[PDB]
């Protein structure tokens, strides 16, 4: 019970009102394995997508609750959003959790999810620390509570207590469809674009493999891979379920920070969710035959289509047996400050 | 004379309930409007 | 494919459990004007 | 969204609940 | 004063029948 009296001195600034959290440790274990996280708050709208500035929490691992039931850690969920009056509740509304140690793994949460469980909770001198001084004396049960999480269907523990009128007024609130909607459907557009320029990069040139990437190849490449199979190119576009964690818009938040790339894997027909996002180096002494070595491994795994996606750009796909297909990146500027306002900072 | 205000406040208990019912009628149509 | 169907046979159940209060709302409501 | 929608119909009735729970405070005096 | 225990126990069997019956649908979906 230490990071919630953490944040909720530290976010008075840009929060009206913070809403305190457990985590279980089961329902992070496909966010990000081997515990490598150890946050930063920015709660998008359903149908008032727009952009909003961002908060900081706090947090920790490793501390058990109070109830054994479960064992996991502790998070914290900021409330700042509607606007004069907090009295109106936007429902079917994503709140978007960045925990980290060093930006890995998001924490979708919803207002639904969060509210109906906290109603169904419920010469001089030194100032002290005001609301500490309510938290020591409550230590009960009936504090936490258990919530069907919506994203992952498991259970969230919140933890609430009848602190003051900040929380007072929480348990009174209620309002009279599109958050989980939108971001899903932006990237089956650029998706969609993206593939439509692989489409006219094909048409226009000779449909033909100019091979960048050096790889030998054996005689029955036409038998084993059957006639034109893109099977895999086309069902490409179903398969990226993720995007913040793929390379694609990777590059488009690199621009801040020349020579780098970002590779994608996906299987050759569903051997799994393989991997999003991984790092090809020019900078340190490796070098760029390191690069090299890195890439031509990349091109020979036979079994995994790989895409690649540079800063300046530019998009390639990598077909299994060392094909290249050349591509554009051109987007327009209001998705990509909208990509980066939705990670950071511009 | 002793048993005069008890049965006005009975009427108030029925016009709290007559009124706060309301929150539970609008509930589903707000499900049927969402759902 | 047809979830359509559970759909319009779901809000054919909210339909009879809405009718139940509605029945117990004013049976329950006029078993207090016998108190004057 | 479908299997969404079951999620959210399911914390969403739990709601309704809470709230007849709320309202039988005024039967347990009556 | 016997008007305030059989209507009384009808109301709290029909507010266990309206469980009941949210219980019924979470036995159809």
């Amino acid at each position: 019970m230490d990071v919630h009296i953490d944040n909720q001195v530290l976010s008075g600034l840009g929060t009206p009102l913070l809403v305190h959290l457990f985590v279980p440790d089961t329902v992070m274990a496909e966010l990000c394995p081997n515990r490598v996280p150890n946050a930063w708050c920015q709660t998008l709208f359903s149908d008032r997508t727009g952009l909003t500035r961002v908060c900081r929490v706090f947090a920790a691992r490793g501390m058990l609750p109070g109830r054994p039931s479960h064992r996991g850690t502790f998070t914290s969920v900021p409330v700042y959003c509607d606007e004069g009056l907090p009295e109106l509740y936007n429902p079917f509304h994503v709140a978007a959790l960045r925990f980290y140690d060093e930006l890995v793994g998001e924490l979708q949460i919803y207002y639904l999810s969060l509210f109906e469980g906290a109603k169904r909770a419920l010469l001089s001198r030194v100032p002290v620390s005001f609301s500490k001084t309510r938290r020591a004396i409550r230590e009960s049960r009936a504090l936490v509570r258990g919530i069907a999480h919506i994203f992952s269907p498991h259970a969230l523990y919140v933890v609430t207590y009848p602190e003051l009128s900040a929380q007072g007024r929480l348990h009174r609130m209620t309002a009279v469809l599109g958050a989980p909607e939108r971001e899903f459907r932006f990237l089956i557009s650029v998706a969609l674009r993206i593939s439509a320029s692989f489409r006219e990069k094909l048409a226009m040139q000779a449909w033909t493999a100019q091979q960048e990437i050096p790889v030998v190849i054996p005689t029955s490449y036409s038998r084993i891979y059957k006639n034109s199979d893109l099977i895999r190119e086309a069902f490409f576009t179903v398969q990226t379920r993720v995007s913040w964690e793929s390379c694609w818009v990777k590059a488009t938040i690199s621009n801040a920070p020349d020579a780098c790339l970002w590779i994608d894997s996906h299987p050759l027909y569903e051997e799994g969710a393989s991997a999003w996002g991984k790092v090809i180096d020019s900078r340190p002494p490796g070098g760029l035959v390191g690069a090299a070595s890195q890439l031509v491994a990349l091109g020979t795994d036979g079994h995994c289509v790989h895409l690649a996606t540079t800063s300046d750009g530019q998009a390639f796909l990598v077909l299994p047996g060392g094909f290249v297909i050349k591509g554009q990146l051109a987007l327009t500027p209001e998705e990509r400050g909208y990509i980066l306002a939705r990670h950071g900072i511009r | 004379a002793s048993r005069v205000l008890s049965r006005f406040v009975s009427q108030l208990r029925r016009k709290l309930e007559r009124s706060t019912h309301r929150l539970i009628a609008d509930l589903e149509r707000l499900k049927f409007l969402y759902l | 494919a047809q979830v359509l169907k559970n759909r319009l046979l779901r809000v054919e159940l909210d339909g009879i459990m809405r009718d139940h209060l509605a029945r117990a709302e004013e049976i329950r409501q006029d078993l207090d004007a016998v108190v004057a």
